[PDB]
């Protein structure tokens, strides 16, 4: 009987609907939180606490923002040395730019939509949730330590120009682990008559000399919002994961 | 100047019989290699 | 008009071809830099220290590339008995043979291919990285503790008849964790009238017997050379990715 | 607004067991997919 068939085919589809509906109100929800947490994740990396001592080498480091804005070091030799900034200057840490970019396109793709269209299958909230936890997942990324960092580029950078200005035999670098300023200071041996290793015994050029590093000294301090930024990105993944497994399970559901 | 150009042609058997075994042979060569690729990217050759 | 669509046309395939000769050797540094650090991981896998000192019970025990040339063994009993190989005999670590399958492999992709080519769209690029990563992350790995492997595996093992020959309420284990030569000690309980738990109170069969670990004893030593390798890996596994990354967004520049 | 938080925590036995059971599985099917795609692709 066709009656029925049809009065029935009315009653799945408005079940089907309404679900629609449901999962609709539920997708806004969650993207407004989304832009709520992340903008406070924002709010995080612009001007809490400035000023960070960081084993057996220890170190006084004024972090504005990005910018460090100073580094006064201490180095325990066999014998101490001293040493800080020009006074004047100010080291930008590029992870922090880096990370505070990809924030910043991520809140992009969550306020450049408009919040009222009716809902449909999902696979454009899925391309915007995987486009958004791409720019978080690269933020922390970016946050972690970079592995590829040769010694001969930590000699390069602009860092050891900054410094009483000091010799050879010494490199200093600075940069961030997660949640975690770090400072490191390279320990070196010219060579009598690759680069990746950063340990005792790793060879290296650097100018027209051939180097090796003799030791490492490596002092760390935790950086409260950094951390409070890294827990906001956790937080906004979970959630974001959790929308695109409810939208999965709606669609398969109904098809 | 060249007021006209002709061509004449003969296939060369034992020639074409050289190009069949260069490239079966090449053809042998390559599926060897997938199969030593295949194996090694998980096992050990030995 | 046509004249300055033409002109014009030609500017921006000016500008494009330029950047793809840019992206061109940007790819094959990188690729150079690789076959340089797999190389040096290579190397370390084949020969750097060879003795190696390993809680409770104690062990030293001559590593020599793949092979554990020797292990001397002492366990500290409710009572200590002292165990070594047949002095002849040498056994071999299939961890550390299969990484450096992965390696070799890895390298064979990289040399393998002609570094004369003009630049393409990177589809081929980047499945050479995929390939290169995919046998990195496979050494990694098969360096990690395999979970997969039984008590009755442990005991059908050649290592428990390598060594004075000994009883079977002992089981004897050497693998590899990571960064560290692992040695493991199962003590046993034959009971009265699965196999994967490997923790005291775990159960299983072994010949005809019915047998239950009583205690379990772990000592373990960091392998510098194997802890640089890893380092290589994970610098190289960043590399690649990095590249592929690049190329992901000259591709989307472009089109 | 939260004032101080206090955290312990304690192992349960079991869960630790279900765990390690989990990770042997996945290795267990990743081996099995492993092995399988090297068996296909040996043959095409």
């Amino acid at each position: 009987m066709a009656t029925v068939m049809a009065a029935t085919a009315a009653e799945r589809a408005v079940l089907e609907e309404e679900f629609r509906w449901l999962l609709h109100d539920e997708v806004h929800a969650v993207l407004k939180q989304l832009q709520d947490i992340l903008k406070e994740a924002s709010l995080r990396f612009t001007l809490k606490q400035e000023n960070f001592i960081l084993d057996q080498v220890k170190g006084v480091l004024t972090l504005q923002g990005d910018a460090l804005s100073q580094a006064d070091v201490n180095l325990k030799m066999p014998r101490l040395l001293h040493f800080a900034f020009r006074e004047d200057k100010q080291w930008k840490l590029q992870q922090i730019q880096d990370a505070r970019n990809h924030v910043s396109q991520a809140i992009y793709l969550l306020t450049s939509r408009d919040q009222s269209y009716q809902f449909k299958t999902g696979a454009e909230v899925l391309k915007l949730m995987d486009a958004v936890m791409l720019q978080l997942t690269r933020a922390r990324n970016r946050l972690t330590t970079p592995a590829t960092l040769t010694l001969p580029e930590i000699a390069a950078s602009g860092l050891t120009r900054m410094f009483p200005a000091l010799p050879s035999d010494l490199l200093v670098n600075v940069y961030i682990n997660l949640n975690k300023l770090c400072l490191t200071v390279y320990q070196l041996h010219a060579l009598q008559p690759g680069a990746v290793l950063h340990s005792p015994g790793a060879m290296f050029e650097w100018g027209s000399q051939r180097l090796e590093v003799s030791h490492v000294h490596k002092v760390e301090c935790v950086i409260p919002w950094l951390n409070d930024a890294l827990v906001y990105f956790t937080v906004s993944l979970q959630l974001c994961q959790q929308l695109k497994d409810k939208i999965s399970v709606f669609s398969s559901y109904w098809s | 100047e060249v007021s006209h150009v002709h061509k004449v042609e003969c296939v060369i058997p034992w020639l074409n019989d050289a190009l069949v075994y260069f490239t079966v042979s090449l053809q042998l060569c390559q599926q060897l290699k997938d199969k030593i690729s295949v194996f090694s990217s998980y096992w050990s050759y030995r």
